[PDB]
RNA sequence: AUAAUAGUAAAGAUGAAAUAAUAAUAAUAAUUAUAAGACUAAUAUAUGUGAAAAUAUUAAUUAAAUAUUAACUGACAUUGAGGGAUUAAAACUAGAGUAGCGAAACGGAUUCGAUACCCGUGUAGUUCUAGUAGUAAACUAUGAAUACAAUUAUUUAUAAUAUAUAUAUAAAUAAUAAAUGAAAAUGAAAGUAUUCCACCUGAAGAGUACGUUAGCAAUAAUGAAACUCAAAACAAUAGACG
């Protein structure tokens, strides 16, 4: 009920916008950008809506393995 | 003699590919495929495929039932 | 070895929906006729509806009184109503026609009352527990809950504000079979029974088996209402008069068939002798050699026409009467 | 606050059946103390302004002009009754407010009615019409109609 | 404009039809016949157009 | 089962036309959530007059506020919700339509899917990134 | 009269296998679309760990918004569970899960879906479902015909199994609750059967006036008097 | 039970990071037979089976 | 068959129906 | 059909006319408003779906349905006597219901007559719920299954050359070559073949008569022989008629 009342207040707030279906829009690039970023950058994704590859990397230690590899080249090896 | 309304062909949402039944809550969109009195144009007039025409009429008749149109 | 899925986990209302479907099935259910093998000629045309849900035991003694037999004789000892006589010993049951109290009452059982044609329902008040008898409607079964609003809507709901008039749950709390309300708060077109005439009087009309009336109009300025009764007559009634929702039980009472004269004698009906069989000193139809009607207009033994002669005629007619009954239209 | 009634519009309605024709003339009227009264609600008041009442002033059929039996429904009879109707409007001098016209069925009198209206006959009346429409009745299913005729 | 609206909405013909009752089978046969006649007229239009074009181009 | 409910609610006491829609939506949402259900989203459509003077229970109506709730629940609850809506004098008309789910678990309401946005995930991502 | 009678459609009452499958389909936390509670819960935990350490490691410079309420995450979880809960879905999914269970309990090896026993188990589940449906839609003659056809098809496959591998045939029919007679006699789901086995618990057909049946019944029930 | 896996993992992670190590850590130590707490322990506890099928398919 | 050939049998059935209508009382008496 | 209003003497039905309707709130036309019991405009082609009968007003719950590849089973198949289930109208037995339409019946008219075609009042029926019965020009007048045979057009789903609507499959519908046929015509069959199951041996008598089975009843299934005759039919030609 807490979520229900919060969302009801937000929606039926007068200041909030209200779709009358009387106008039309002028005419997806952002969605395609998100999908392609998840498609190429894989587990290295920084996007809010990551894919299952991140969880796969966790269960595989791939992310942690790469992270310790790079950190060991950086601080210990001074590179 | 060859006056063909290809502007409608370009600008029609139904022939774009969208599901006509998806518009059952859009009387404004559906009203463009009915006569002034509310009758539905035949397929020879609408130009829609058989599947699209059946879905469109289905959506229209539904809208009428609910009362939005 | 025993295995059963005990994880019903029925959702709060899923029980309500389930019992709604069960109510629908039990309403769909029909009632059959009892027919005994005609080992005797008196059993050939004996039919009686059988209700397996009726209660086979005795009634509550505190709600009954011995029924005195008069025999059709008045205080002078002379027969004033003929054809009425000996029959099975009976007790009259003090059933409620006013329903003044109010509150929720659960129906404990449904019983056969020999003094009437409709079944009766034993009630028990949820808060005080007092027992009472009322006329059972068609769908009433042991287990249901009913109430009367003759006194009015209760403080329990008024203070709670949940079922108060503001959300108007009163409509759906009203138009449900069994409960009792004034016509003022019964909506138009509702099928009702046990109708009164006055705001302080008991239910008088539409009280027999399978009988009902419909609310046709409301006139708040005249504090009146128009109701059509089972006779087909539209009549004025007090707007604050009593009425119960639903038809009176035992709809099939009219399809019953007594198979023999002894059954009438048990019920308390003595033989009827036709006028034509009598002598002229007796019924006017009497006399005549052979079978003859004597060219005498069909009339009672006391000279009153028996075919179409309006008996209530002249100034002394019904003051509260919008439209007369079909009277041959049906 | 006292009730008062003033006419706001007028409506002329014609039913042209196959055997006869009917012309009726009515006035759409409105009270101006109704809204002055206090305690009313917006929904009710504006519902009233969509459903103003109407009162019939002139009403005549083709029988008032001497047409009997088969002559009741025909082109010339409709023409005559329409002309008589317009003369009645002119003489009772109710041409000051706005006029509307409605037609209900497609008998032989349909053509005659508006031929009279737009001819020299109805030249005065036509000057006040702003809305012309049809209100014929049809069935989306409905009750069964009589059987075929085996003429 | 009124006349065109009723003609295109087929209000008059509908009113004529609804005066009397017709059996569903007869209704179906009439519908099929009318559809066939309209189809045939469209095809004839097309063929006549072809004839006119061929004449215009000398065939 | 996913269900899309379109509802028309009467407008009275013009001071707060949306108050009745608010109250009814709160009630049915409480029903759904208490009945082991989850309302997917509630979106209003605005104050719009009806095509005809529409009558219910001997009450004339000309305009009604329109709202759309996409909610997940069972057949039984769906039924009772429908019956409560039909009973309620606060509603003029309403209808529930089953939103199929064999292909996709996440389905946006018919309105957005008509706009071309086929998922609540799509809507939320657009809000987060574009805005 | 002293022999055992088995319903050719439903088989012996309270078959342990059938009742166990029905109980499985009605357990506390069961989901549709092949989501087992343990897998989904631990997958959500894995998701949270994934986001946690990914943000922590990529954002060594603290850019994370903050920690989220455990109650809020539990609300998300319960949302998913209500979406996927079995008793909130169709009975199609229930039949599908039951068919999966029957296949795994009758398959000769992992991946055997065409063996006669597995076929029979799946048709048994479908037959149970359609019988439950007919019991509420007694006028549904199209579906009654479909049910009749499916029962006869089960008989056909079981007869083939008897002709090929008798041991598995007897094993499977006994496990299902069908006897050799019910598999090897003509069957039509006629009103006679539907009344004898009380498919609805009511009378469906009437006898001709000839009372030879009662005559023989009583002439053999005369044992109390001086007959035998 | 009065606790869930998500909150339990949260508790063990908090113990690993801050180092509080309360009685709840011992309780969960017997709940999952994990005598020691570490990121490797968390990952091993939350291991999925799908990885096994992936590796088998690769083989 | 052709409509002609059908009429030849239609008359048969018509006469049969008249027969069975007019022999009603005799059939009733014979059948008790 | 009810009531309100206002407004008048007609209206409403006919090829043309008359019965049952109408000025005493006072009818048809008109606007409100209160009811009921049937049907469901356009889309629409019965396209599609269903074994057939049948099916196109809105949602829902349940019951199966289409195509590809994956794996599996492993000839488990076709037909199907007897049997079994469903089966439009019209009928029949019980409840409710009865607005509109309408067998009968009574009156108008038309006629030489009119036991009718036309008009009025309208029963039973038509509606829903329980059932009984199992026939129709129940027709594509064409039982089912399998393997095959030459071409065009359209629409249908899915498969890509690859710049992209140019390419590949199958399905249905139209027109045909062979082939068949008494011809009309059929044309993935009424062709080339193969396995089954139901029928036919001239009309007329006759789907009648007598058993029999079944039904509450209509009635259904099964179903014969005297006495007659050289008849009796189908396709297609010319015509003469309308
Ligand atoms: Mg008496
Ligand atoms: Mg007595
Ligand atoms: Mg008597
Ligand atoms: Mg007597
Ligand atoms: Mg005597
Ligand atoms: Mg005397
Ligand atoms: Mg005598
Ligand atoms: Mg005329
Ligand atoms: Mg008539
Ligand atoms: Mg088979
Ligand atoms: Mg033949
Ligand atoms: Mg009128
Ligand atoms: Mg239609
Ligand atoms: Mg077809
Ligand atoms: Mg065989
Ligand atoms: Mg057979
Ligand atoms: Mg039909
Ligand atoms: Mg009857
Ligand atoms: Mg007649
Ligand atoms: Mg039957
Ligand atoms: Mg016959
Ligand atoms: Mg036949
Ligand atoms: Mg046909
Ligand atoms: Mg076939
Ligand atoms: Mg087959
Ligand atoms: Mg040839
Ligand atoms: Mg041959
Ligand atoms: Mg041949
Ligand atoms: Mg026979
Ligand atoms: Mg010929």
């Amino acid at each position: 009920e807490s979520q229900l009342l919060k969302k009801i207040d937000k929606v039926f707030n007068d200041e909030t916008e209200e779709f009358t279906d009387a106008y039309d829009v002028t005419s997806g690039n952002t969605t395609l950008q998100t999908q392609i970023n998840n498609a190429i950058m894989g587990s290295l994704s920084n996007e809010k809506f990551f894919d299952i590859s991140l969880v796969d990397s966790y269960l595989n230690k791939d992310l942690k393995n790469i992270s310790n590899k790079i950190d060991s080249k950086l601080n210990p090896t001074s590179n | 003699k060859y006056q063909a309304n290809k502007n409608s062909n370009r600008n029609d949402i139904m022939k774009s590919g969208a599901n006509p039944l998806e518009f059952y809550a859009r009387p404004r969109i559906l009203s463009r495929y009915v006569t002034s009195t509310g009758r539905i144009q035949h397929r020879d007039i609408t130009g829609l495929s058989a599947k699209n025409q059946r879905r469109l009429s289905k959506a229209i008749r539904r809208c009428q039932a609910i009362g939005l149109m | 070895l025993k295995i059963i899925p005990n994880d019903t986990d029925i959702v709060t209302l899923e029980k309500q929906d389930e019992l709604i479907k069960r109510r629908r099935k039990l309403s769909k259910e029909v009632t059959q006729m009892k027919r005994l093998k005609p080992v005797s000629p008196g059993l050939r045309w004996y039919r009686s509806p059988i209700y397996p849900y009726l209660y086979k035991g005795r009634p509550v003694r505190a709600l009954t009184v011995v029924r005195k037999k008069h025999g059709g004789r008045n205080n002078s000892g002379k027969i004033t109503v003929r054809h009425q006589g000996g029959g099975h010993r009976n007790r009259t049951r003090l059933i409620d026609f006013n329903r003044w109290e109010g509150g929720a009452q659960t129906v404990q059982r449904i019983e056969y009352d020999p003094g009437r044609s409709s079944h009766i329902a034993l009630l028990k008040h949820n808060t005080t527990g007092e027992l009472s008898y009322i006329i059972a409607c068609d769908g009433l079964r042991p287990g249901d809950v009913v109430e009367s609003f003759r006194r009015g809507i209760p403080q329990t709901l008024l203070n709670e504000m949940g079922g108060k008039v503001d959300p108007a749950i009163l409509s759906v709390k009203t138009t449900q079979r069994g409960n009792c309300l004034p016509i003022s708060m019964i909506p138009i077109g509702t099928i009702i029974h046990n109708v009164g005439i006055t705001p302080v009087g008991p239910g008088k009309f539409c009280r027999s088996a399978g009988t009902y009336a419909r609310v046709l109009a409301k006139l708040p300025e005249k504090k009146k209402a128009i109701v059509r009764l089972q006779s087909g007559e539209h009549r004025y009634v007090s707007l604050e008069a009593v009425a119960t929702i639903g038809v009176v039980s035992n709809i099939d009472h009219q399809n019953r068939s007594l198979g023999k004269a002894g059954r009438s004698r048990w019920l308390g009906i003595r033989p009827t002798v036709r006028g034509v069989a009598m002598n002229k000193c007796d019924h006017p139809h009497g006399g005549g050699r052979g079978k003859s009607k004597s060219n005498k207009l069909s009339m009672s033994p006391w000279g009153q026409l028996a075919k179409g002669y309006k008996t209530r005629r002249g100034k002394n007619q019904n003051r509260m009467k919008v439209k007369d009954r079909p009277r041959g239209k049906d | 606050y006292k009730p008062k009634e003033e006419v706001v519009k007028y409506i002329l309605h014609g039913k042209f059946t196959k055997n006869n024709t009917h012309l009726t003339f009515s006035s759409v009227v409105e009270d101006k103390n109704f809204h002055k009264n206090k305690g009313l609600t917006y929904n009710d008041t504006m519902l009233y302004y969509l459903n103003l009442p109407q009162k019939v002033k002139i009403s005549l059929s083709t029988g008032c002009l001497g047409f009997r039996k088969a002559a009741r429904g025909e082109y010339e009879a409709a023409f005559q009754t329409s002309g008589r109707m317009f003369e009645l409007i002119k003489e009772k001098n109710m041409l000051n407010k706005d006029i509307e016209v409605v037609m209900d069925d497609f008998g032989k009198g349909r053509a005659a009615f508006i031929s009279a209206l737009v001819g020299k006959e109805g030249a005065s009346v036509v000057k006040k019409v702003v809305k012309i429409s049809d209100a014929t009745k049809l069935k989306f299913g409905g009750v069964r109609s009589p059987k075929m005729r085996r003429l | 404009r009124l006349n065109r609206i009723m003609f295109e909405n087929n209000i008059p013909g509908d009113k004529r039809s609804q005066r009397f009752y017709m059996k569903p089978g007869k209704v179906a046969e009439l519908k099929r016949s009318q559809r066939h006649r309209k189809e045939f007229m469209m095809g004839f239009k097309r063929l006549i157009e072809i004839v006119k074009d061929a004449k215009r181009k000398g065939y | 089962m996913l269900y899309e409910l379109i509802g028309l609610v009467r407008i009275t006491n013009s001071n707060a036309p949306k108050l009745e829609a608010k109250e009814l939506s709160s009630t049915i949402g409480k029903l759904i959530i208490q009945n082991r259900g989850v309302v997917r989203d509630i979106v209003p459509m605005g104050i719009r007059y009806l095509p005809k003077i529409m009558k219910k229970d001997q009450e004339k109506h000309f305009r009604a506020y329109h709202f759309l709730m996409l909610f997940d629940s069972s057949a039984a609850v769906q039924s009772e919700i429908l019956r409560t809506l039909k009973k309620d004098p606060r509603v003029i008309r309403s209808s529930i339509v089953k939103v199929d789910l064999d292909k996709q678990l996440d389905r946006a309401s018919s309105l957005h899917r008509s706009l071309g946005k086929k998922s609540i995930l799509e809507l939320v991502n657009e809000d987060y990134q574009s805005i | 009269a002293s022999t055992d009678k088995v319903d050719p459609v439903l088989g012996r009452a309270d078959t342990p296998f059938i009742t166990r499958i029905m109980a499985e389909l009605k357990e506390p936390l069961v989901l549709s679309k092949g989501y087992n509670i343990e897998e989904v819960d631990k997958f959500l935990a894995a998701i949270e760990s994934a986001k946690r350490e990914r943000a922590e490691l990529s954002g060594l410079n603290t850019e994370v918004v903050g920690i989220e309420d455990i109650e809020k995450l539990e609300d998300r979880r319960e949302a998913i569970l209500r979406i996927l809960s079995m008793r909130n879905s169709e009975n199609k999914n229930a039949i599908k899960m039951a068919v999966e269970l029957a296949r795994k309990e009758f398959e000769r090896f992992p991946g055997d879906t065409g063996s006669s026993e597995v076929q029979a188990a799946c048709m048994t589940v479908r037959i149970q479902n359609m019988a439950n449906h007919i019991k509420e839609h007694r006028k549904d003659f199209a579906n009654t015909r479909n049910l009749r056809i499916l029962v006869q098809q089960r008989q056909a496959i079981l007869r083939y199994l008897k002709r090929d591998n008798p041991e598995k045939y007897y094993w499977t029919i006994q496990k299902l609750g069908l006897n050799d007679a019910a598999i090897t006699d003509e069957f039509n789901m006629d009103r006679r059967y539907m009344q004898d086995y009380e498919f609805f618990g009511d009378k469906i057909l009437i006898r001709d006036s000839k009372k030879v049946a009662n005559q023989k019944r009583k002439e053999i029930r005369k044992q109390k008097r001086a007959t035998f | 039970e009065k606790t869930t896996l998500l909150r339990d993992i949260r508790t063990i992670q908090d113990a690993l990071s801050s180092g509080s190590t309360p009685k709840e850590l011992l309780e969960i130590k017997q709940r999952y037979g994990i005598q020691d707490f570490s990121q490797e322990t968390v990952r091993q506890l939350l291991q999925l089976d799908i990885s096994g099928l992936e590796v088998n398919l690769e083989k | 068959d052709s409509v002609m050939r059908k009429r030849k049998k239609k008359m048969k059935k018509h006469k049969l129906r008249k027969r069975r209508k007019r022999e009603k009382a005799e059939r009733r008496k014979l059948s008790q």
